[PDB]
RNA sequence: GGAUAGUGGCCUACCAUGGUUUCAACGGGUAACGGGGAAUAAGGGUUCGAUUCCGGAGAGGGAGCCUGAGAAACGGCUACCACAUCCAAGGAAGGCAGCAGGCGCGCAAAUUACCCAAUCCUAAUUCAGGGAGGUAGUGACAAUAAAUAACGAUACAGGGCCCAUUCGGGUCUUGUAAUUGGAAUGAGUACAAUGUAAAUACCUUAACGAGGAACAAUUGGAGGGCAAGUCUGGUGCCAGCAGCC
């Protein structure tokens, strides 16, 4: 049946976008990045995690 | 009929620009001396690309070729003259050890923490950009103005900006307005 | 705000002589004058300002004949499409839409519309031979008992049982 | 208006047509800029040529004020000016008035109309007249 | 030795000897042969406009069990039956029927994509309107 | 011997049967004007080169011709061929692959604008003319640089080390904050000046110009190569994803 084009797509729920103020970005961006990788140690355990799933 | 103008790009991205061994020490150095892109980076490692080849082909042949020893004596000078390349080294071996530092720290968005004016290489680009810095006589907007071992000698403040007089400032004006204006 | 509006440069004025168009310098602030160079683009009459705002300024028998139009020639949708759309363009009173059918039904008042666009789709910015259609119909259905006998529903799955009224 | 400290530069005079020919930089702190008018007759009590004999064109600012640097000509007298410095110039000083004229078209189309008229036309003009009369 | 001649004056035998085995090259042979341009439904073109006349239900191969909604597309300036594929999803409706839909390649140079046989092209742009930015809900498609 | 301004089968009357060729002749195709060059890379090399400079061919296809030093000229003509305009029905007027602009065509490509102010050219010539050309308008073909943000003070969490007066201060730090504060210029406004044939563009600079609801930066991916979830909800060989597996 051809009429199912993007059949889940209609069964998908609607999930609308959330509130945040923007990241700054250009150096900006790069600062950000330096200041929670390197000399943060938050994560460093094992593999230098940086998008760990709830454990 | 028109002449055509000559262009070339400054910069050449890598063969592999998908691997974790060289991104990590990438992001340390942008975030380290505060570069907003880093096409400006691939530029630099252009930058060390034509000397070495240029260095690369001058020792191909012996030694006493009028060219070669020309080539040698006035690429060693540029280097000195800039300060990429210090002052008791001049035997055409040092021109090929130079890496990707030594041509980034003379940038003038360090030069301006160095003489410890800025308090970071961050709050340097917020002087620069924002022309609140005058690396010569006249104000300038470039932060890879390329120092010739001259401007520490020369460096000042910018004439119509803060901390070199002849202005209380923009804002600062503005703040006044509004704190006389609430006064009265 | 900008609804309709552009901001396009004249080309040239001119005066029409019986088809024999000769180029003008410029107009005065009367008498009627022909305009080319800034038409283009075009959906309805209508005027020219050049100030900000710039404030400025029905007929018998409405269109009641609806013909659909479909062209011989296979390769012609964007032929069609042209002619459809400065027939439009060259026709002031002319209401063609797609409608239910979507072949741009071709309006007008009266059957001497349909003789004039015969030979208009023939020989011109159509230039493409074509065949007429007998107008579309839009025809409902309703009830006006109450269903005097129960209904029922049969599936694969015979256990859903369903019985309702109208 | 503060030292605006006017100065000349690379003075060189030729008498083939009695012009001295200079480039002048001038430093002005605290000044946007300098204008037209009042740049001319500033060279007048330096040079004592005249206030409107001297020229001055192009002066492009450099990036951040301050300074600007360009050419400036100073001429022997006026009346040499007149028929030595081309009319273009006088306009925007004054001394001359731009003739007034309409686009290059409407040259082009009276040049063409002329053309294709062969004569005068005094003679076309009225046996054309009377035969559209008759 | 070791098969090609090594001689200072025999650089002719050779070379007519490099001009024979370069001649089995993929890329050497139909570049000048034109079988991009006498063979190929596009004429050497990136893209292409055409017309839709239906659509098709073509399977795919082992071990997929899916129909991929391909249509089928006539050219203008060649004029031969050409198959298309939906490159995303709900966009089937969109190129139903009697839409200036315009072709382009899948990336490999001349064969099938891939688990979908009898196809060599996709659609990108309907009428002017491109597909994904209607995917987006960035821009309309006009009915007519 | 003719013709040319010239040598020459360029042509003519006669004589001889010859000239080239596997050292690639001749013929066919070329999405073939050539070169100077461009892209790509240690080197070697491959592809492209209509396109700004040089040398060739064309003004729709040939053919013929005057003037003129210089033409087989078409923004000069003559005849045919296929288009094609005006007819007051006899006739006359034309070849945009010149500058703009239109249609058909195509994945594919801009204004029927201003000026000879610049670089020059032409003529009787300093003065006049030149869609040669320059300027402006559209323009994410390609190139360079570079905004979208920083800095102090409070609440946590830290490293060397001081007292060894208990887990008390932590004096110097580096980050997270449903924390707050000043200074800072740019984009956009432009009084004014420079600019420019007049302007429209750049810089300078009276003055207006952030507190994030703000002056909002996107294109793709997150199994492998290819760095980027064993996070949540929905579908369940269906939709589909996927250049490959």
């Amino acid at each position: 049946s051809l009429a199912r084009a993007g059949k889940v797509k209609s069964q998908t729920p609607k999930v609308e976008k959330t509130e945040k103020p923007k990241k700054p970005k250009g150096r900006a961006y790069k600062r950000l990045l330096y200041t929670r990788r390197f000399v943060n140690v938050t994560l460093v355990n094992g593999k230098r995690r940086m998008n760990p799933g709830p454990s | 009929p028109r002449a055509p103008r000559t262009y070339s790009k400054t910069y050449s991205t890598p063969k592999r620009p998908y691997e974790s061994s060289r991104l990590d020490a990438e992001l340390k150095l942008a975030g380290e001396f505060g570069l907003k892109n880093k096409k400006e980076i691939y530029r630099i490692s252009f930058q060390l690309s034509k000397i070495r080849r240029a260095a690369r082909d001058l020792l191909t042949r012996d030694e006493k070729d009028p060219k070669r020893l020309f080539e040698g004596n006035a690429l060693i000078r540029r280097l000195v003259r800039v300060g990429v390349l210090s002052e008791d080294k001049k035997k055409l071996d040092y021109v090929l050890a130079l890496k990707v530092e030594d041509f980034l720290e003379r940038r003038l968005q360090t030069q301006v923490y160095k003489l410890g004016l800025a308090k970071s290489v961050h709050h340097a680009r917020v002087l620069i950009t924002q022309r609140h810095i005058a690396v010569g006589k006249q104000i300038v907007n470039i932060p890879s103005f390329m120092v010739r071992l001259d401007s520490e000698k020369h460096i000042d403040f910018a004439p119509t900006s803060p901390f070199g007089g002849a202005r209380p400032g923009r804002v600062a004006r503005r703040n006044a307005a509004r704190k006389a204006e609430a006064s009265g | 705000k900008k609804d309709d509006l552009f901001i396009k440069a004249i080309q040239r004025v001119v005066l029409m002589m019986g088809r024999f168009v000769e180029p003008i310098d410029d107009c005065p602030a009367g008498n009627i004058i022909g305009l080319v160079g800034i038409d283009q683009f075009l959906l309805k009459t209508g005027t020219l300002t050049t100030s900000e705002t710039a404030h400025n300024m029905k007929f018998s028998v409405s269109p009641v004949v609806q013909v659909a139009v479909e062209v011989k020639n296979a390769n012609d949708l964007p032929k069609l499409v042209e002619g459809l759309k400065r027939l439009s363009k060259s026709d002031p009173c002319v209401l063609t839409y797609m409608s239910e059918s979507g072949e741009h039904i071709v309006a007008g008042t009266g059957e001497l519309h349909l003789e004039i666009c015969l030979q208009d789709l023939e020989h011109d910015h159509a230039g493409v031979p074509l065949k007429i259609s007998p107008p579309v119909v839009a025809y409902r259905e309703t009830v006006e008992s109450e269903s005097s006998q129960t209904a029922l529903s049969k599936s694969p799955n015979k256990h859903n049982r369903i019985y309702l009224k109208a | 208006s503060d030292a605006v400290t006017i100065r000349t530069r690379k003075v060189i005079s030729n008498p083939l047509l009695a012009r001295k020919q200079f480039v002048v930089d001038v430093l002005h702190p605290n000044r946007a800029n300098v204008s037209k008018d009042e740049l001319r007759e500033k060279l007048a009590e330096v040079y004592k040529a005249e206030k409107d004999a001297v020229s001055v064109f192009g002066f492009r600012t450099q990036f951040g004020g301050g300074k600007s640097v360009g050419f400036g000509l100073v001429y022997n007298s006026v009346a040499e000016a007149k028929k030595f410095e081309p009319t273009y110039r006088l306009v925007r000083y004054g001394l001359a008035e731009k003739v007034e004229k309409a686009s290059r078209q409407q040259r082009k189309q009276k040049k063409n109309r002329d053309k294709k008229i062969f004569g005068t036309g005094k003679r076309l003009a009225k046996k054309v007249a009377r035969r559209n009369a008759d | 030795g070791k098969g090609k001649p090594r001689g200072l004056n025999s650089a002719r035998k050779l070379r007519v000897h490099r001009r024979n085995n370069r001649w089995a090259e993929n890329n050497y042979k139909k570049r000048l042969l034109g079988t991009a341009f006498k063979s190929s439904p596009f004429g050497g073109s990136s893209h292409a406009k055409g017309i839709v006349l239906e659509k098709l239900g073509i399977e795919s191969k082992q071990p997929n069990s899916a129909i991929r909604k391909c249509v089928r597309v006539q050219l203008i300036k060649n004029g031969k039956k050409v198959t298309a594929f939906v490159p995303n999803d709900g966009c089937l409706n969109f190129v139903d029927e009697n839409d200036e839909v315009l072709l382009a390649g899948f990336g490999r140079k001349g064969k099938a994509k891939g688990d979908i046989p009898g196809v060599r092209f996709k659609v990108v742009k309907v009428s002017g309107v491109s597909l994904l930015a209607l995917w987006k809900e960035k821009k309309e498609k006009p009915r007519s």
